[PDB]
RNA sequence: CUGGGCUACACACGUGCUACAAUGGAUAGUACAAAGGGUCGCGAAGCCGCGAGGUGGAGCUAAUCCCAUAAAACUAUUCUCAGUUCGGAUUGUAGGCUGCAACUCGCCUACAUGAAGCCGGAAUCGCUAGUAAUCGUGGAUCAGCAUGCCACGGUGAAUACG
RNA sequence: GCGGGGUGGAGCAGUCUGGUAGCUCGUCGGGCUCAUAACCCGAAGGUCGUAGGUUCAAAUCCUGCCCCCGCAAC
C-alpha cells in the first residue's frame, strides 16, 4: 500500500444485534462506538442487522408458513 | 487474521486428509480475490465513475484502478482506450477479511440469500459470483446511492479442480 | 351474499361437485351458475360455465376461491376496436 | 423523522397523514394511545414521546408493505386471469361502471382522435 | 325456460352533479321551515355497534303517532392562503342492507390510497323579484337501486340608458 | 450513360456552414350557420428514399444500392 492514496482502514468489531454475535475483521467505519474486546486493544463497534451466526439458511428456515391463502380465511369466516 | 488462523488450524490438516495429497503444498489456497464492477454507462457520464470508484474503496480498503477497453466497438458506442469500470485485486490480510465480512454481514443481507450456485466454475477451479446491487456492504449507506449497479467478485483459488475448490469455499463459509 | 349469513351456491352444482369428489377429474361439470360462490371443495374439479353462448372452462385454485363463477367466464367480447 | 422527514411545521396529526397508510382518525387513535395533545406541533416534540409513537406506528402496518400487499392482491386476479383482473391489466374501471364516457382516471388523459 | 345484452369503449356532442377554496374547510354547541307519505305500511323510546345498520316493539288506518336532528345562518376553537386538513376520483381489504341471488351489474359504511383540477379557447345559456343564485326537505316510480323529475319552504340580490 | 432531385397528403425550403424540423395549401376535431363553403379556435401528421460509415450527435459530411423527371443511347 501507498501513502495517502487508499481510505482510512481499520480493525472493526462487527456485533450482529439479533444475537449479539461478536466478530473481528477489517473496514472503514466506526458506527460511533468503540469497545476493548479481545484484551489488550481497542476496536471500534461496527453493529450491524442479521448475520451468519443467524440467517436461516444458515440455520432453520421452515418458519414463516403462516396461511394457506384465502381458504382458511373462507372457512374461519364461515365455519 | 480470523480466517487465515483458522485455515491453518483446521481446514489445511481436513482438506489434506480429505484429498489425500502427497504433500502439504499440493493443498488448495486462496491466491486472490478480484473485485470488479463492469461499468459500461461511463461511456456518457463521467459522474458514474466518480461514484463505483469510492464506493468500491469503500467497500474493499484500497483504490480501484480504472480499466479501459482494449479495442473499440460501436455497437457499445465505445471507443478505445475510454475508461470501462474499475477492478481492485485484494490479496493477504485484506482478502481474509473481505470473505470474512461478505459472509459474516453482507451475503445475509441480499434479499432472499439462499446460498449461490455451486456451478458457477471456470473448470479450471476458480469462482465466480456477482453481487447484483454494491448497497449490500455495510461500509457504504443506501442514501449515497444514486444508482445501484453490481459487481463480479472472483475467488482464485491454487486448487487443480472444482471438487477441491468446492470444499475449500464450504470449509470457509461459501454456501 | 355479502353478509355473515352466508355464503351462497346454488344446490343443483354443491350436489354435483360433492359427487365429484370420486370423479377423478377426468370428467367435467356445466353449469348455467355465474351467481355461484366457490367453495375449497371445487378445488381441482374444472367446470364449464355458461357466458351467454357457450360453456367456457375454468381451472379453480385456492387463490379463486371467495369469489364467483361469472369472474373466471367473461361476457362481451371486445379486441380494442 | 417518522418513517419519513415529514413536515416540521405541520401540526402531528397532518403530519402522520403524509405516510402512505394513515390517515387522520388513524392519527388521532394513535396520539390518543400515546396520550399526546393532537392540537401541537411536529418541531415542538419531544423525543421520548416520538419514540413511543414510532412504536405504535411500527405496530401499525408498515408503509412498503403496505404497497407490497396491494401490489401482491392486483397481480393475484391479474394472473388468474379473471374479468376484474384483466380490467386492472387494460386499465379500466373495475367497479361495476360505464365506459362509454367519463372514464378519465383509468384509461389516462384523452386520447387521440380515432 | 335458463343464462347473457340494453351498463360494452379508441373517440365527439348535449344536459347536469361535484369542485378548483379563506364570504372557506375540520370539530363542537345550537335557533328558525313549508309542502308531503304511511297497514301490513310508518316505525318511536331504550339498547349493541366507530359507522352503514342490528335489536326492540310504543303509538298510528293518522291536525293525535311516525318518516323527521332540516340544512344553509349564528356562536366558539383550529387550519393561515399552501395542490393545502382544498378536492374527492380510482383502487385494496373488511362490513351492512335488499332481495333465491349484488361477477357481468345495486346502494350505503369503515380504514387506507389519494387522481384530475389553483376559475376555464373560439363560442354559448337562464334570469326583471321573493326572481336569479344557494341550501336542505318531501313525493312518485320502487324489495333495493337518482347528481334525474315534480312540488316544498329557508336566505336573498344586481340591472334595465335605450 | 449525363444532369436534377427523393423531407407529414401536394408543392417548396432547410444541406454548401453537423445540434435548429420550417412556408403556403390541405387533413382531423370544436365552434358560426337550417346544412356545405368561407371565417374563428385548438390538434395531429414527417426518424428526411434505403443500407452502411464518420462524429458526442447527421435531413445535413462520405460510400453503395433503389426509385422519379428531363437529356442522350437504343
Ligand atoms: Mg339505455
Ligand atoms: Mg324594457
Ligand atoms: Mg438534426
Amino acid at each position: 500500500m501507498k501513502t495517502g492514496i487508499h481510505p482510512e482502514y481499520r480493525p472493526v468489531v462487527f456485533v450482529d444485534t439479533s444475537t449479539d454475535f461478536k466478530f473481528l475483521s477489517g473496514s472503514t467505519k466506526s458506527s460511533s462506538e468503540t469497545i476493548k474486546w479481545e484484551d489488550g486493544n481497542e476496536y471500534p463497534l461496527l453493529r450491524v442487522e442479521i448475520s451468519s451466526d443467524s440467517h436461516p439458511f444458515y440455520t432453520g428456515k421452515q418458519k414463516h408458513a403462516t396461511a394457506d391463502g384465502r381458504v382458511d380465511r373462507f372457512n374461519k369466516k364461515y365455519g | 487474521n480470523r480466517l487465515k488462523d483458522q485455515y491453518l488450524k483446521e481446514i489445511v490438516p481436513a482438506l489434506m486428509s480429505k484429498f489425500n495429497y502427497d504433500s502439504v503444498m499440493e493443498v488448495p489456497k486462496i491466491d486472490k480475490i478480484v473485485i470488479n464492477t463492469g461499468v459500461g454507462d461511463a461511456t456518457a457520464n463521467a459522474k458514474v465513475l466518480d461514484s463505483a470508484v469510492e464506493e468500491l474503496a469503500l467497500i474493499t480498503g484500497q483504490k480501484p484502478v480504472i480499466t479501459k477497453a482494449k479495442n473499440s466497438i460501436a455497437g457499445f458506442r465505445l471507443r478505445e482506450g475510454m475508461p470501462i469500470g474499475a477492478k481492485v485485486t485484494l490479496r493477504g490480510e485484506r482478502m481474509y477479511d473481505f470473505l470474512d465480512k461478505l459472509v459474516t454481514v453482507s451475503l445475509p443481507r441480499v434479499r432472499d440469500f439462499r446460498g449461490v450456485s455451486k456451478k458457477a466454475f471456470d473448470g479450471r477451479g476458480n469462482y465466480t459470483l456477482g453481487v447484483r446491487e454494491q448497497l449490500i456492504f455495510p461500509e457504504i449507506d443506501y442514501d449515497q446511492v444514486s444508482k445501484v449497479r453490481g459487481m463480479d467478485v472472483v475467488i482464485v483459488t491454487t486448487a487443480k479442480s472444482d471438487e477441491e475448490s468446492h470444499e475449500l469455499l464450504t470449509q470457509l463459509g461459501m454456501p | 351474499r355479502s353478509l355473515k349469513k352466508g355464503p351462497f351456491v346454488d344446490d343443483h352444482l354443491m350436489k354435483k361437485v360433492e359427487a365429484a369428489a370420486e370423479s377423478e377429474k377426468k370428467q367435467v361439470i356445466k353449469t348455467w351458475s355465474r351467481r355461484s360462490t366457490i367453495f375449497p371443495t371445487f378445488v381441482g374439479q374444472t367446470i364449464a360455465v355458461y357466458d351467454g353462448r357457450k360453456h367456457v372452462p375454468v381451472y379453480v385454485q385456492e387463490d379463486m376461491v371467495g369469489h364467483k363463477l361469472g369472474e373466471f367466464a367473461p361476457t362481451r367480447t371486445y379486441r380494442g376496436h | 423523522i417518522a418513517g419519513v422527514d415529514v413536515p416540521r411545521e405541520k401540526r402531528i396529526v397532518i403530519s402522520l397523514t403524509y405516510i402512505y397508510g394513515i390517515g387522520k382518525q388513524t392519527a388521532k387513535e394513535v396520539l390518543a394511545e400515546a396520550g399526546v395533545s393532537e392540537d401541537t406541533r411536529t418541531r415542538d416534540l419531544t423525543e421520548e414521546e416520538l419514540g413511543k409513537i414510532r412504536e405504535i406506528l411500527d405496530r401499525i402496518k408498515v408503509e412498503g408493505d403496505l404497497r407490497r400487499e396491494v401490489n401482491l392482491n392486483i397481480k393475484r386476479l391479474i394472473e388468474i386471469g379473471s374479468y376484474r383482473g384483466m380490467r386492472h391489466r387494460r386499465g379500466l374501471p373495475v367497479r361495476g361502471q360505464n365506459t362509454k364516457n367519463n372514464a378519465r382516471t383509468r384509461k389516462g388523459p384523452s386520447k387521440t382522435v380515432a
